[PDB]
């Protein structure tokens, strides 16, 4: 009932997978005695993280009960209050570990927040999972307090290699001193059109079209949201017409790679219509046209 | 508007969505053997494009289709409307006539103001004193 934390200089992501995939995973199905203890791996370099995407994956994994309407209270968070009922029911069941998660880099320029960093320590109560995790910063023991240290129960390891890091850094620009605005997120978007099929950068070069033309003539530097987005019916009378989409089930189908990815997202307006938008901003959006799309 | 139109051309009262899918069927699958003629009169045009061109594309894309027989007349104040909203290929695709309304003069002012007036000008009246 104890956790990990890496720390050192160099790459820690190639170790870290190796030691919990293939070694830890097999030793522990294996003492238990079939099936291998499921991983969580969590990307934390990747600065569009979200937490609840992370907890309904969790839900998913292990299948917790639901939450009466006596405990929902006044216009309570519905994520710590699970976590806090998932505390008080695992305090009774045998130890035996059901998940391992790996935590890439505990503080992300996503991950480091107040709000993931309370979840993730509530999470690690619980003695029927185990954690493993990293850090890169050097003022990363400032980020725990004195009630997260309890409860983390953490033991630090050392492990230096001075690897190359080459994953890591395809976030963020490296040609431009890496000034480059790491919260953002837009240089995984091109790495990833950088190897798509030629009918997905099509649909994505007329959404962003679309978009630029309605950020344009509502409002500069203002990012888009669904104010600035496209209707999907909309949308797919507009792809229909230039040969890339047939109905509405081929483009509900090639937009799940882009939802997934968090370069797209999909909601619903007060008057029941469905609205697509991506969330950049106009000039990077504009990079985007100019760079790589343009060309085709 | 969408479930006006319906409404008047149905009789049929649903809502604003099933409206939009139920004219869009109407408009673009039932032959035209089993159909007739509808001038719809969009008017103060302005007013329904404030958050999405949603409903100018439908109306205009409406008439697009080959099955449909319909006949738009959208009145606005400014000129150049569609193109600030929709954008320059979507109209060059939909195809539609301008006309534009210039101001009066003093001229056209005066005759309409005589011809309003021309029986009662210069005639003669019994009135009681009483």
């Amino acid at each position: 009932g104890f956790s990990l934390l890496f720390y050192g200089v160099g790459s820690k992501r190639n170790f870290l997978e190796e030691f919990a995939i293939d070694y830890l995973s097999p030793k522990i199905a294996y003492s238990q005695l079939v099936n291998s203890i499921p991983c969580l791996i969590l990307n934390g370099y990747n600065p569009s993280c979200n937490y609840r995407d992370v907890f309904k994956e969790i839900t998913d994994l292990l299948v917790p009960a639901e939450l009466t309407r006596s405990e929902t209270k006044y216009w309570g968070n519905h994520v710590i209050l699970q976590i806090q009922k998932m505390i008080d029911f695992y305090k009774n069941q045998p130890l035996d570990i059901k998940l391992i998660l790996v935590v890439h880099n505990l503080d992300g320029p996503s991950i480091r927040k107040n709000t993931f960093q309370t979840m993730l320590s509530f999470l690690s109560v619980i003695r029927q999972i185990a954690i493993v995790a990293s850090t890169d910063h050097i003022y990363a023991p400032l980020l725990w307090d004195n009630m997260k240290a309890q409860n983390y129960n953490f033991v630090f390891h050392d492990i230096s290699n001075f690897e190359p890091s080459t994953v890591e850094s395809t976030f963020q620009d490296v040609m431009k001193m890496g000034k480059s605005d790491t919260s953002s997120g837009a240089e995984g978007a091109k790495y990833v059109l950088q190897s798509l099929t030629v009918n997905s950068k099509k649909m994505y070069k007329l959404l962003i079209e679309t978009q630029m033309q309605n950020m344009g003539n509502l409002s500069g530097p203002k990012r888009g949201t669904q104010r600035t987005g496209v209707e999907l019916k909309l949308f797919n009378h507009l792809c229909a017409a230039d040969f890339i989409a047939s109905n509405e089930i081929a483009l509900r189908s090639m937009l799940r790679e882009f939802i997934e990815h968090k370069m797209a997202n999909i909601t619903k307006n007060n008057s029941g219509m469905e609205i697509i938008w991506v969330p950049y901003t106009y000039a990077e959006l504009e990079k985007l046209l100019k760079t790589v799309l343009n060309t085709l | 508007c969408y479930e006006t139109l319906w409404n008047k051309v149905s009789g049929e009262r649903l809502t604003w969505a099933a409206s939009m899918e139920s004219l869009e069927f109407y408009f673009k699958r039932v032959p035209k053997n089993k159909k007739k003629t509808i001038v719809v009169l969009l008017d103060e045009l302005d007013a329904m494009v404030t958050k999405s061109q949603d409903i100018m594309y439908n109306f205009f894309n409406w008439t697009t289709y080959e099955n449909a027989k319909l006949i738009v007349i959208a009145v606005a104040n400014t000129m150049d409307l569609p193109e600030r909203q929709l954008g320059n290929k979507i109209t060059s695709r939909i195809g539609f006539t301008r006309i534009m309304f210039t101001g009066y003069t003093h001229e056209e002012l005066k005759n309409i103001i005589d011809l309003r007036l021309k029986g009662l000008n210069d005639s003669f009246f019994y009135v009681d004193t009483k």
